[PDB]
């Protein structure tokens, strides 16, 4: 029933040419896994526009939360969380747009096996998108064979070439997977971290010393499962860091 | 205009009992949580993650998808430098040298053009591209769509 | 708020007649010749110019006089990175490593401390600091005249 | 006669509670060599502070036109040069800042003789600033055993060392120089060049390949006089940077 999920009106949120859906599809019912999605269509005019999976990373982070709220989805919330204003740069002005909470635990969506958080992983977050969108497109299948592409950013930049592989290989003919796109994503470890030191300290943000304890220390390691050097040595960047928004270097960090 | 709070407002508004309600979410109020952005203990105790995902973009790319990769180029997180030594890993051969690309009469970035996949950097965007350079941002996907390389002045 | 064609204002109002004559300058009015920010010409004659400036680095450091050295860290033209390799090559040894000062609440750059001399980069600032930076930059220049460390929070 | 330096008021300049004096000192008599000067004095309430001489680069480049209108000088020039607004962070607001046009030639510093501008360098714009500053004090007695400092950006990196070597060995008792200050100027060319270039590429303003050519054709060379290698490659990189300011990289150049 994608009829169901329609959304009729989110609270105080402005009028829009455009649908939106929203609910859950089960994963894993073995398990009682659970993922939430909310669909941003594009307008009439722009239709039929492709289907755009958008994931965010963590990993552990929701994008309902981001993607949707503040970053390429249709709406940004007021402070307070009083209502919603309109995002003039929306990713759905040009494609239908679905945000996928995930894995299970993430955002709304949920899992009946409270052990599943702390068991995720990047297999199981895959397979677990796979049947996400399998059953997803059962329940929209106007979608069907629509181009479609995944795409997401930092972390996702496992989620996503992870979970295009699965459907490329997984030979669904309703899946019409035509691309992926990263953004700032994690792609292969030792470079990333090659470069990500070479950037900082090309941006004053650590000491000389501390570059090099870097590049000594967490070489060899993971990005998301840093060595215990690693992490010592990441500590005093940290320090030499100060009060910054490592995400943005030149703008300004929260204040409430 | 730019607000650094974004999180705060979202986690308010998301927590309300109408927007779930308007969401179909969490409908019969079982989850026992308040809503958060990410998960800690998810991000906390994660397992299996390959090291390298350039074996899957070398499959991909042999399977002839559209491959694009970006960079906020004033990210500090996973920037800019680390994807470009990344995808200088998969030693692709270069079709369009790095190129300025415009949005309208402004440098929106930077573009690579390789045999089997894209590269482009948005200048003065931190992690999160479309928060901090919404225009831009939208630019990059509309070519990205088109399989267009950017677009020059 | 930022202008970016101030020389433009300025080649005009140091142009006015007026401005010579209170300046006292060009008081003949026997400069044939427009007013202009630089000089291309000499700009393109130049001669001798020594490849380091070290050597008297080093000999005003032995001399003890007070040295401070800044950068703007998003300037293109002379480059943090640039001095950093720079002063790196005196070998000078550190009294205090690469910190984050403040002005107020916010991180205004960094600042390492040597023996000898005082390091000090102005974040977000381009070339022409106290432009870009005035507030920073104001604050940069107090602590120098005063041979006080930057500040920490 | 300081008295006769003595400004008034400059046309459109809002009222202040400083002075300024501005006029010429003729450094080389044979030559009929003069350099301008521009001093912006701190008010009554921090004196006596110290005097600080501020030189702009270029080589070729104005003290006044930069540091003195579009930095940390007392005011900004309005729009079509109409008027004066005052900078709310000028330096003047703790010292006593003389801008200094140089070498002759430059701004409204003038020399008698022609060839003078096709002939300058680094040893003559010394020398030259030296008499100039012994000269200046003569007509400012009360700014002798004033503590001194010497300060200045870019090309001034040659300028100001250079010129605090001669007034540190020059042995001169009334110049009670104190030190320096050099704001992102050039130290030395060999290292320069290399961090200029690995900033660049760690600011993705230039190609894999153009970064490398660039470190391959610039570094033996210098700054200022760079080889001809260096220019065809540093011609690649400007290409590659398109239309940006190179001197703030996150900001927008002039459209006027
Ligand atoms: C996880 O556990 C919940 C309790 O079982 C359950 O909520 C319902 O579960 C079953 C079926 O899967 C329902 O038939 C029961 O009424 C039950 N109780 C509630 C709270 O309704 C979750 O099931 C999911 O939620 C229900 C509202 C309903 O839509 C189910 O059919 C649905 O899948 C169960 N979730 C799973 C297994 O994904
Ligand atoms: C450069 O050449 C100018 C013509 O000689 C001269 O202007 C005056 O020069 C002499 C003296 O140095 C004056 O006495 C003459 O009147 C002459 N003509 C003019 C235009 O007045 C510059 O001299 C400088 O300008 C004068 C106004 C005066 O103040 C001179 O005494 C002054 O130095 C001469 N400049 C030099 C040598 O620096
Ligand atoms: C699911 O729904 C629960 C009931 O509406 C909700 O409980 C609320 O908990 C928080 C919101 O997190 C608080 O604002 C209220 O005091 C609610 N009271 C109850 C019944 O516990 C729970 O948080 C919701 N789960 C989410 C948001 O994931
Ligand atoms: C010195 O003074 C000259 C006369 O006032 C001045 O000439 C003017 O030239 C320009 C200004 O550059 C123009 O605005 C006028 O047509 C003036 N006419 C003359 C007499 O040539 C000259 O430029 C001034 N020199 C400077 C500014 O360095
Ligand atoms: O994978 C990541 O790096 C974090 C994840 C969520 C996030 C975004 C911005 C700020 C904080 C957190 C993302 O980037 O989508
Ligand atoms: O020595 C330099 O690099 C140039 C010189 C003048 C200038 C400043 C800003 C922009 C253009 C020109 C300076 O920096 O003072
Ligand atoms: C990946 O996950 C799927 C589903 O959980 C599992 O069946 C498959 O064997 C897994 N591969 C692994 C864990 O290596
Ligand atoms: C430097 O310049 C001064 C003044 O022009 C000159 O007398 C001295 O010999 C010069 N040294 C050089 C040119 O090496």
């Amino acid at each position: 029933g994608h009829a169901a999920d329609r959304i009729a009106r989110l609270p105080g949120q402005p009028a829009v040419d455009f649908d939106m859906y929203s609910g859950y599809i089960t994963v894993d019912e073995g398990a009682g896994r659970s993922l939430f999605y909310l669909l941003q269509e594009a307008p009439e005019d722009a239709q039929p526009a492709p289907l755009v999976l958008w994931l965010n990373g963590g990993p552990g982070c929701s994008s309902v939360a981001y993607g949707a709220s503040e970053e390429l989805g249709a709406f940004r919330v007021k402070p307070r969380g009083a209502g919603l204003v309109l995002n003039e740069y929306r990713w759905n002005k040009v494609a239908n747009v679905l945000f996928l909470d995930s894995p299970a635990g993430v955002g709304f969506s949920y899992t009946n096996t409270s052990s599943d958080i702390y068991t995720s992983g990047d297999n199981r977050t895959a397979h677990d998108s796979y049947a996400f969108l399998a059953k997803w497109f059962e329940r929209f299948p106007h979608y069907k064979y629509r181009d479609f592409y995944i795409a997401g950013e930092s972390y996702a930049g496992h989620y996503v070439p992870e979970l295009s592989q699965l459907v490329h290989r997984s030979k669904n003919p309703v899946i019409n997977l035509k691309g992926f796109m990263v953004g700032n994503g994690l792609i292969d470890d030792y470079h990333d971290y090659v470069g990500t030191f070479e950037f900082w300290w090309n941006h004053g943000i650590v000491s000389d010393d501390t570059y090099r304890r870097l590049k000594e220390a967490c070489l060899h390691d993971s990005f998301i499962h840093p060595s215990p050097a690693c992490d010592a040595a990441t500590d005093v960047a940290t320090a030499e860091q100060g009060n910054i928004d490592m995400y943005s270097l030149y703008t300004p960090v929260c204040n409430i | 205009s730019y607000d650094p709070c974004t999180e705060r407002y979202s986690t308010a508004y998301y927590n309300r009992r109408d927007v779930q309600m308007a969401l179909h979410a969490n409908v019969t109020g079982a989850m026992n949580y308040t809503w958060a952005t990410c998960s800690d203990t998810i991000n906390t105790h994660w397992h299996d993650a390959p090291r390298s995902m350039l074996p899957i973009y070398r499959e991909l790319i042999a399977a002839g998808l559209r491959i694009w990769v970006f960079s906020g180029d004033t990210d500090a997180v996973v920037p800019l430098t680390a994807t470009r030594y990344s995808i200088g890993a998969l030693g692709l051969p270069t079709t369009t040298s790095w190129y300025p690309w415009y949005d309208d009469q402004e440098v929106g970035g930077w573009s690579q053009v390789y045999k089997g996949l894209t590269l482009v950097s948005v200048r003065g965007a931190g992690h999160e591209v479309p928060l901090h350079r919404p225009r831009q941002a939208l630019v990059l996907f509309q070519y990205f769509l088109q399989g267009k390389p950017m677009p020059g002045q």
